């Protein structure tokens, strides 16, 4: 059984990353492998054995460890090193460690979109709230209809860290029936982040 | 009481042999360890270095025997892609009737499997050893196959590996 | 040296799926072929291997009874079939080939296929409805986009102005609605002064249903 630590690692480019992988019910063999995986791609072999780099792997990646403890070290993080990493021993895989770019706190640009008239003709209303280019990933998005807090009728998703500024973007959709949408006036999404709440709203009639 | 294995084509009665060993594959992925007859190829079988002149799968026929007890060998016990070679101390006859069946003493085979399970228990430190049929493969490897007199015979071995041992 | 896998599959619960993996650039018979799957957002899960010389497989205990691995040496292709499909069988299915090793430890997967998406759901294939996210202004920067709603299965691709517009484009991961249909949004920030002169069209391609939608997003 392979368990990795930490689950998430937040580091700026240029500094050292240390990843751990512990085998539990093992007698201890150097038959360990480390893999790197980026979104939409198959895993890439980095280390085979305890400490041997795969062909062409750059010098900043190294492995070590004896017995049950194993370590993967990235001596100086490059922008392309921020991905998910797995350890492997025989058919067992660790649960993975995600390495993300630490940067300064950035506030989102918040936009709200009313449902289009075309969608309304189908009897459903979708309201979209956009959080543009913020950091860190954690953000609280609440929907309010006539300033009443909604529940159980919205979903959200977040992009991966942008290649240019390392920020996140979030999109949230509030879905209502057309009948429910036309019996209320004010639609708003409130974004809370670190002692700051921003509320963007619109009036349905206007 | 005998385990009557179906065989095709019918092996002549003079093709009866002595089972001197077998080759197993451990199940990958409840405190039980599961083994099946190896579906490995001819080169994998030969590496056990306990066969004789007779070529066979899942079971060494007319090969070498250990001295006093069953001996189990593996390149890597924790690697389920590495076969487990089992050498018996005492052989187990498989007598072919010539009518499409070859028979084995059920009590002898159960005692043999019990010894194998004992050696596997001291190797994997477990408490329950389970034998299950072949996972599949080509006809020569999913079945217990062998060469007798220049002709290939295929015997279903599912009856030989389906049992639990504590 | 590559592993080429078959196209994405959509299946109902209880059905079965067969995925192929064609090897080239190396001796197919000299390496075991393994199969590893990955559910969306989860880790890697080993399913089994097969000996290409004999066809003899060894499955993970989890999939024993539901999975069948075969191969055809004449075309250097390995096959993986999974039966009794459940919703949580939705995953990317990879074939992986271990490298030759000095210690003969054949578990170092230096060669992988690109993966085959298998979606298991009671929903049926459906093209998306593309609605505009009309602009109307944060001090010289305007946000506009396209809501790609009620499609199945994944994936859809979104471009803007046939790929001529890529700066400031954010296409979000799809959410799975309780209806069993997916929905995503694609947005872009552009100068507010360009709303009256520059036309903005989102190009939504949903290959699973062979539907392509081009939607012009006009100011409101
Ligand atoms: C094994 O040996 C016996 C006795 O020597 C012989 O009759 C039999 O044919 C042999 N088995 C095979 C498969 O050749
Ligand atoms: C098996 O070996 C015994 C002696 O241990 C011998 O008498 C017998 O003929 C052999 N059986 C076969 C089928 O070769």
């Amino acid at each position: 059984v392979l368990t990795q630590s930490p689950g998430t690692l937040s580091l700026s480019p240029g500094e050292r990353a240390t990843l751990s992988c512990r085998a539990s019910q093992t007698v201890g063999s150097s038959y360990l492998a480390w893999y790197q995986q980026k979104p939409g791609q198959a895993p890439r072999l980095l280390i085979y054995g305890a400490s041997s780099r795969a062909t062409g792997i750059p010098d900043r990646f190294s492995g070590s460890g004896s017995g049950t403890d194993f370590t993967l070290t990235i001596s100086r993080l490059e922008p392309e090193d921020f991905a998910v990493y797995y350890c492997q021993q025989y058919e067992a895989f660790g649960q993975g460690t995600k390495v993300e770019i630490k940067r300064t706190v950035a506030a989102p640009s918040v936009f709200i979109f009313p449902p289009s008239d075309e969608q309304l003709k189908s009897g459903t209303a979708s309201v979209v709230c956009l959080l543009n280019n913020f950091y860190p990933r954690e953000a609280k998005v609440q929907w309010k209809v006539d300033n009443a807090l909604q529940s159980g009728n919205s979903q959200e998703s977040v992009t991966e860290q942008d290649s240019k500024d390392s920020t996140y973007s979030l999109s949230s959709t509030l879905t209502l029936s057309k009948a429910d949408y036309e019996k209320h006036k004010v639609y708003a999404c409130e974004v809370t982040q670190g002692t700051t709440s921003v509320t963007k709203s619109f009036n349905r009639g206007e | 009481d005998t385990i009557t294995l179906p065989c095709r084509p019918a092996p002549p009665p003079h093709c009866s042999s002595n089972i001197t060993g077998l080759i197993l594959t451990r199940q990958g992925g409840a405190n039980t360890v599961i083994f099946r007859p190896s579906g490995g190829d001819w080169r994998d079988i030969a590496r056990c270095q306990i066969a004789g002149t007779v070529v066979s799968t899942q079971l060494f026929l007319n090969g070498s025997l250990a001295e006093e007890e069953v001996v189990i060998r593996s390149e890597d016990w924790r690697d389920n892609a590495k076969s487990i070679c089992v050498q018996l101390a005492t052989s187990v006859e498989i007598a072919c009737t010539g009518a499409g069946h070859c028979a084995i003493s059920r009590a002898k085979w159960a005692n043999t499997l019990k010894q194998i399970a004992s050696k596997l228990r001291e190797q994997y430190g477990a408490k329950t050893i389970i034998f299950k049929p072949s996972s599949g493969g080509d006809p020569e490897f999913v079945n217990h196959s062998f060469n007798c007199g220049g002709e290939f015979f295929y015997c279903a071995s599912t009856q030989l590996f389906a049992s639990t041992w504590f | 040296v590559q592993l080429v896998q078959s196209g994405a599959e959509v299946k109902q619960p209880g059905a079965s799926v067969k995925v192929s993996c064609k090897a080239s650039g190396y001796t197919f018979s000299d390496h075991f072929m393994h199969w590893v799957r990955q559910a969306p957002g989860q880790g890697l899960e080993w399913m089994g291997w097969i000996n290409p010389k004999s066809g003899g497989p060894n499955y993970a205990q989890k999939f024993q009874g539901r999975v069948t691995m075969t191969r055809d040496r004449s075309i250097s292709t390995a096959y993986m079939e999974l039966r009794g499909l459940r919703s949580d069988d939705t995953a990317i299915y990879y074939c992986a080939r271990p490298m030759h090793d000095y210690d003969d430890h054949d578990w170092y997967f230096d060669l992988w296929g690109r993966g085959t998406l298998v979606t298991v759901s009671s929903a049926s294939t459906k093209g998306p409805s593309v609605f505009p996210l009309a602009p109307s202004t944060s001090g010289g920067t305007a946000a506009l986009g396209c809501l790609v709603k009620d499609y199945f299965p994944e994936p859809v691709t979104v471009s803007w102005n046939s790929g001529a517009l890529t700066s400031g484009v954010h296409t979000f991961p799809a959410v799975l609605q309780s209806s069993g249909l997916y929905s995503l949004s694609s947005v872009v920030t552009v100068p507010s002064s360009s709303l009256g002169t520059q036309t903005y069209i989102c190009n939504v391609n949903h290959k699973p249903s062979n539907t392509k939608v081009d939607k012009r997003v006009e100011p409101k």
